[PDB]
């Protein structure tokens, strides 16, 4: 159902909440009532309406068939492209990936998107990633993944990903901090 | 100078004696010797007990008249047939 305001729109004027109750309870009898095409429409006409879109497969020279993406977090983007075809070799900025991030929390990161589908070792990705911190550049290579693999698995798998985080970008950004107090949030210490 | 085990006296059935003395504390309370023996423990002056009285009986009426104006304004609190209107 349309909200108070948009009700108040349609029909410019400017109504209760009382009023706008009522006006739902109704809508509500009028479609309990088996109501027809002809009330239909006009239950519609104050109804409002409440999926991921994936990147085409392309061609290189060498004439492997892959598929790139890119993401970012916090200070952190990256763009990934993964081969079709593939032995799990990953190669961020031209670097093995377990030289690249020696910590074994980034690996599992990593590793997360193409265990999650099961193709550990079915595919070849290839990553450059610039800015923030270790974690902050796995997690972003880890979405940029997870968006390229979504052109090689399948709409269920693409769901289940969604469903699991994978494709979500993470909002969590560094607040910034205000004047009058020590960060963010921390206040200073309250004199008596 | 009666009788004895007659008066205020009930028979236990089955032995559920809790139940029986139940019923006899409501028989004793719906005939108001149980409020009889209580107030008679202080002696209650007769201006109280008329005052008591006269603010009893007019709280009877009352919550009678309530009563009955709740019943038939009862009628009313059917669902609305006049439902938008």
């Amino acid at each position: 159902w349309l909200i108070k305001e948009e009700l108040e729109e349609m029909l410019v004027e400017k109504l209760s909440d009382l009023d706008y109750m009522q006006f739902i309870r109704l809508l509500e009898k009028l479609l309990t009532s088996q109501c027809g095409a002809a009330e239909e429409e006009f239950v519609q006409r104050f109804r409002r309406s409440v999926k991921q879109l994936i990147e085409p497969v392309q061609y290189d020279e060498q004439g492997m068939a892959f598929s790139k993406s890119e993401g970012k977090r916090k200070t952190a983007k990256a763009e990934a492209i993964v081969y079709k075809h593939g032995s799990g070799r990953i190669k961020v900025n031209g670097i093995d990936y377990q030289l690249y991030f020696p910590i074994t929390q980034d690996r599992e990161q990593l590793m997360f998107p193409f265990h999650f589908v099961d193709r550990l070792g079915k595919h070849d990705v290839t990553c450059t990633v610039s800015g923030g911190g270790r974690s902050a550049q796995a997690g972003a290579i880890r979405l940029a993944m997870a968006k390229a693999l979504c052109s090689f698995v399948t709409e269920d798998e693409v769901e289940w990903m969604r469903q699991a985080g994978l494709l979500t970008t993470d909002p969590r950004v560094r607040e910034r901090k205000k004047p009058g107090q020590e960060g963010a949030r921390r206040k200073f210490t309250w004199k008596k | 100078k009666h009788l004895k085990f007659i008066a205020r006296t009930v028979m236990v059935q089955e032995g559920n004696v809790e139940s029986a003395y139940r019923t006899l504390n409501r028989i004793l309370t719906m005939d108001g010797l149980i409020e009889d023996i209580k107030h008679r423990r202080y002696y209650e002056k007769p201006c109280r007990r008329r005052q008591r009285e006269s603010y009893e009986r007019c709280r009877r009426i009352y919550n009678m008249e309530m009563a009955r104006k709740i019943n038939f304004l009862m009628r009313k609190n059917r669902a609305d047939p006049w439902q938008g209107c």
